RNA sequence: GAUUGUGGUAGGCAGCGCGCGCCUCCGGCGUGCUUCGGCAUCUGCGCGCUCCGGACGCUGGCCUGUGGGCUCCCCAUUCGA
């Protein structure tokens, strides 16, 4: 009925890059603050610990044949009481990612 | 010998019996009337010589530290109690990901075997890893079902072709496989049909 | 279930001495979120109107008073002395409530909305259950109605918890009484 | 106006905490916050009006009745049966079931769905043209 | 408040009996987020307090201007959309790049400009009037404050939405004979599938 | 769920199983003290096990490539200044 062209399964929901870990006169870029669509409250959170995120983006240059990149990433931990949480990645995330989506995936798995 | 624990275990670590209980279970005393009132001794295991290991042909200018001995041994991986044989598992990385399949039994190294079947969504006997894998609370009888050739060896690699015979083995897993899925009105579709999320729907309110 | 006012009683008397071998005894009924705060309050009363200080006084028992029946409601009066800004005053207050400790903890956060009073600077003299027909003020004898009606005037629309809570809703809320 | 009061015998839903969905009776009244509620599988207790909706069921009691009464007042109504077979009732219970299917029954669920709004649009095209 | 966290290309909100400070904090916080936000009737925010006190507030903030040169600034901008950007900016870091870029994926109008009058436009709870403001309180509308202050396009807004609200009526209509022709259609089908209604009875509401 | 493995000649320390007795083997059979449940009262040797003197194991990708790394250079962004 639609007749689109895109991904056929989604296995993932989307991540927002709120910023980072910070204080009112301090910053820590080590430690993501990322909030998941449809996960309103910290108990929520517990699902989603340890899961795997990715954060890709789109480079000049052609890598491997593409022009994608992507940064790994996970959920630490709950922040805050409304559900967003703290993530951690294999490299501190650029702060032009702020606004920008993350997938969060469905592993590693726990059912 | 004796054919059942003397001492079961109420936790890890833990006997169930003190030592008082312990040493008349085990028949010390017996033994000490057997012996004439003395416990037998009995002499050390003699070490065997080492082998005459010939010389060197070269001497290190350096001594190479030895580990320290670490006593820790890995135990086999665990298998959820969500995963039984015949449950139906939601593939979520991978060339297959998305595919529901059917559990076949875990294998030594701790993967678990999983088909299809092949004829319903593609997928053949294959391994996949538990962390990547969602057990769902549908059941199938497995009962009729034959692997036990199969092993962790079936997809070792020898270093393109799929050899015929692999596909007769399928074929044949498979059949009753498939028998077995006829049964449940709708299976079949539901094995031929990938998972995927839409729109308001949340991982974590899933029950699976 | 877990109050912030606990009534406690609370005995003691001065030390023994060669004048005094059984010095008289005195009880007290007091109110503190905890039994160290009752009993630092009951010395404080001692020491204040019978000379006896915590130094040279014994602590003899202290036992935690529990409501009867928190079931059923009552009609509680309350006797009180409080500190004003200029002054020192008395004053008489009535609460409904299934225990004397929500009705003192209704007190103490009455006292601190409409006079500005902070726990401290308040004393309890009385306690008492009131009967229906003996209360004093308007405010508990409106609900003495053997036919009570009222509709819900003031209702605050929410989800029944964070996990419905959505920022964007297609219709506005639909209310009613 | 005003189509539903509180009222001693008057039916509420807990619309809020951990007692959410939970039907109780106003028993009592304690001030214009707070009430007096019961039920068959709890102990009588206050609770904030905010916490509750009121629904439009009502059943024949004195103020702070005895728990066999209560209980002999509620069936006799019938507030159990009157309440799920309510639009509004049937709400909440159709909400767990939801929130409670499984991966196959979802599946069964969408295939019933799509041949449901198939043979429906096939009707509502003849309907149209006719 | 965290944000929306929802993934969507755009939101229109209907700011009718919004609070206006409440409506530009959630908005703000929204578009730092990195959302899309439309806003239409903005004419229709509701401000506490009553129109004189907003008036005043509003007479103050017109006193200041650079004495040396009053071009310079402050802008005194006199339309309710205009007055709802720069209260939203308010609460913004907008000196800032991530600032700027947030106010820029913002749009404010006056009524409901095309093609808005046929997206679908949602509202805010947390900035509605009706669970904001106990019924009783002073309260005045953001276009008519503007008017007061030097608005003149408060008429012809009235005038079309007067015109769009007839059109979206005769469309309602429209849809209602349409629905009923639906329910007419599926009694009809009702006798062709029963399995299916059996398995859809448990989950229909 | 998260961070982390510092050390590198030790089978130590602590606890416990199997054999040195038998029977009908989810257990039972001997001497003492018991609160009648039980008890470090007999508790020795050989071989083993463990939450036991600081991480080990398996698999995959890649290796002249649009690959990997970078303390170098020019910029952009968040925080600080
Ligand atoms: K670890």
């Amino acid at each position: 009925v639609k007749g689109r062209q895109g991904e056929r399964v989604r296995l993932y929901v989307r991540g927002t890059v709120l910023g980072y870990k910070r204080s009112k006169s301090n910053q820590y870029p080590s430690t993501s603050l990322i909030q998941i669509e449809g996960v309103n409250t910290k108990e929520e959170v517990d699902w989603y610990l340890g899961k795997r995120m990715a954060y890709i983006y789109k480079a000049k240059t052609k890598k491997n044949n593409s022009h994608y990149r992507c940064i790994w990433g996970k959920v630490c931990r709950p922040h805050g009481n409304s559900g967003v949480v703290r993530a951690k990645f294999k490299s501190n995330l650029p702060p032009k990612s702020m606004g920008s989506k993350v997938r969060v995936f469905m592993y590693p798995s726990n059912i | 010998a004796k054919k059942s624990p003397r001492n079961p275990e109420l936790i890890r670590g833990v006997g169930k019996l003190s030592r008082s209980k312990m040493y008349h279970k085990k028949g010390l005393w017996a033994i000490k009337k057997k012996n004439g009132g003395s416990f037998p001794v009995h002499k050390k295991a003699a070490a065997v010589a080492p082998p005459a290991v010939k010389p060197p042909k070269f001497y290190p200018a350096d001594d190479v530290a030895k580990p320290l001995v670490n006593k820790h041994k890995p135990k086999p991986t665990k298998l959820r109690a969500s995963i039984t044989p015949g449950t139906v598992l939601i593939i979520l990385a991978g060339r297959f990901k998305g595919k529901r399949v059917v559990f076949l039994k875990q294998l030594k190294s701790g993967l678990l075997l999983v088909s299809g079947p092949f004829k319903l969504n593609g997928v053949p006997l294959r391994r996949v890893n538990q962390a990547y894998v969602i057990g769902t609370s549908t059941k199938v009888d497995i009962s009729g079902v034959n692997v036990e050739k199969i092993d962790d060896k079936y997809f070792a690699k020898q270093a393109n072709v799929l050899p015929q015979g692999k596909k007769d083995d399928q074929k044949a897993v498979d059949e009753a496989l498939i028998k077995a899925v006829e049964c449940v009105p709708e299976l079949k579709a539901y094995l031929s049909a990938r998972f995927s999320l839409k729109s308001c729907m949340k991982p974590h309110e899933l029950v699976f | 279930v877990t109050y912030k006012f606990h009534q406690y009683q609370v005995v003691g008397r001065a030390l023994p001495t060669e004048n005094d071998e059984h010095p008289k005894i005195y009880r007290m009924k007091l109110w503190a979120t905890n039994e160290v705060r009752a009993k630092s309050k009951f010395w404080y009363y001692l020491r204040k109107l019978k000379k006896v200080k915590k130094s040279n006084g014994q602590m003899l028992a202290i036992n935690e008073i529990f409501e009867k029946n928190p079931t059923k409601i009552k009609n509680y009066g309350i006797w009180l002395r409080y500190q004003s800004r200029t002054g020192y005053h008395n004053m008489y207050k009535e609460y409904r409530d299934t225990t004397l400790n929500g009705a003192v903890e209704q007190m103490y956060t009455e006292m601190a909305s409409r006079h500005r009073v902070r726990h401290h600077c308040i004393q309890i003299i009385k306690t008492a259950t009131i009967p229906a027909k003996l209360c004093k003020r308007e405010s508990t004898k409106q609900f003495h109605d053997s036919k009570i009606k009222f509709p819900l005037v003031f209702k605050k629309v929410r989800p029944p918890s964070r996990k419905l809570k959505t920022t964007y809703k297609a219709t506005r809320p639909n209310l009613f009484m | 106006p005003f189509k539903r009061f509180v009222e001693i015998g008057r039916v509420a839903l807990v619309n809020y905490g951990k007692d959410y969905g939970k039907l109780v009776v106003i028993v009592d009244v304690i001030d214009q916050n707070r009430a007096l509620i019961d039920a068959p599988d709890m102990v009588r207790s206050q609770i904030n009006f905010k916490r509750l909706s009121l629904t439009d069921i009502k059943i024949d009691i004195k103020r702070i009745p005895k728990k066999k009464t209560l209980v002999a007042a509620m069936e006799a109504a019938d507030v159990k049966n009157k309440w799920e077979s309510s639009s509004w009732g049937r709400k909440l219970i159709v909400q767990k079931r939801r929130a409670s299917l499984n991966d196959f029954d979802r599946f069964k669920l969408m295939l019933a769905k799509i041949k449901r709004a198939g043979v429906v649009r096939q009707e509502l095209a003849k309907l149209k043209k006719e | 408040v965290s944000g929306s966290g929802i993934s969507a290309r755009r939101i229109v909100v209907d700011a009718r009996h919004h609070m206006l400070g409440r409506l530009s904090s959630i908005l703000a916080k929204e578009l730092l987020n990195g959302q899309k936000v439309v806003v239409v009737r903005c004419e229709e925010i509701c401000l506490s307090g009553g129109l004189v006190r907003q008036k005043m507030k509003y007479l103050r903030f017109l006193r200041k201007r650079m004495n040396t040169k009053p071009s310079h600034g402050p802008i005194h901008f006199r339309a309710p959309s205009k007055i709802l950007w720069r209260t939203i900016r308010g609460m913004i870091p907008h000196k800032t790049k991530r600032g700027a870029a947030a106010l820029a994926r913002l749009k404010v109008y006056e009524g409901v400009p095309p093609p808005y009058d046929k997206i679908k436009r949602m509202v805010i709870p947390d900035a509605l009037k009706v669970l904001r403001l106990q019924a009783g309180h002073k309260y005045c509308l953001l276009g008519k404050l503007s008017s007061e202050v030097g608005w003149n396009h408060y008429d012809t807004i009235k005038e079309l939405e007067n015109k769009r609200k007839e059109r979206a009526q005769v469309a309602y209509e429209r849809r209602k004979q349409l629905a009923k022709l639906r329910v007419k259609a599926e009694k009809a089908a009702e006798e062709k599938l029963g399995p299916q209604l059996a398995i859809i009875a448990p989950i229909k509401y």
